[PDB]
């Protein structure tokens, strides 16, 4: 049974960072690629990035809108994702979901965090 | 920068008639080498995570029932319910994956 959790999501302000988790399970990990899409409120899906498998390099990828402010880590021993979040637009439900070259999507997907933006 | 843009933006039919919606993309999704069209169909039911559809524009996911059918190639592609139940209402997402990920505006379908 696959699982994908994440968590770390709250209350911030803009310039703060945020540290969002994603334990996961049921697979090899080191086999897939692994990415992070955000949902704002009441808008549509945006990927973010991911970070390649273990025959990739474990390289990693970024969208425009977040390139250089986030950045993915992930621990191959404990099967945990990361997304390490730098510096009122940002806020949104948070989702990792499993990826790959293998169907060319995300095949599988986490319960999402929410992180909201109050002064 | 591809952009995907889905028709229409929201529609609303009764529980078991059939419904297409469109995705067309700027740029070909089509890759010669190995003939795939790099799109993605996602199901979102309100208020809950996304989940897989199709891939590969026509390849049905495991477990999904055979009344979604995605179809077309390069830049324009469809999504048909043939007999929408009422647990298909949700927001449905095509995404390009042939350079990163790129998702569509979405469409959302409701269900009276
Ligand atoms: O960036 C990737 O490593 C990746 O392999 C992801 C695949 O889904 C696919 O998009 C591929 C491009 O199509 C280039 O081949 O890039
Ligand atoms: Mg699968």
């Amino acid at each position: 049974e696959v699982k994908l959790v994440e968590s770390g999501g709250g209350l911030v302000q803009p310039g703060g960072s945020l540290r969002l988790s994603c334990a996961t399970s049921g697979f090899t990990f080191t086999d897939y690629y692994m990415s992070w899409v955000r949902q704002p409120p009441g808008k549509a899906l945006e990927w973010l990035g991911f970070i390649r498998n273990k025959a990739k390099g474990y390289t990693v990828e970024y969208s425009a809108s977040v390139k250089g402010r986030f950045t993915i880590s992930r621990d191959n021993s404990q099967s945990i994702l990361y997304l390490q979040m730098n510096t009122a637009e940002d806020s949104a439900t948070y989702y990792c979901a499993r990826d790959g070259y293998y169907v060319d999507a995300m095949d599988y997907w986490g319960q999402g965090t929410s992180v909201t933006v109050s002064s | 920068d591809i952009v995907l843009t889905q028709s229409p933006s929201s529609l609303a039919v009764s529980a078991g008639e059939r419904v297409t919606m469109s995705c067309k993309s700027s740029q070909s999704l089509f890759k010669s080498r190995n003939q795939k069209n790099y799109l993605a169909w996602y199901q979102q039911k309100p208020g809950q995570s996304p989940k897989l559809l199709i891939y590969w524009a026509s390849t049905r996911e495991s477990g999904v029932p055979d009344r979604f059918t995605g179809s077309g190639s390069g830049t324009d592609f469809t999504l048909t319910i043939n007999g929408v139940q009422a647990e298909d209402l949700a927001v449905y997402y095509c995404k390009q994956s042939y350079n990163l990920r790129t998702f569509g505006g979405g469409t959302k379908l409701e269900l009276k």
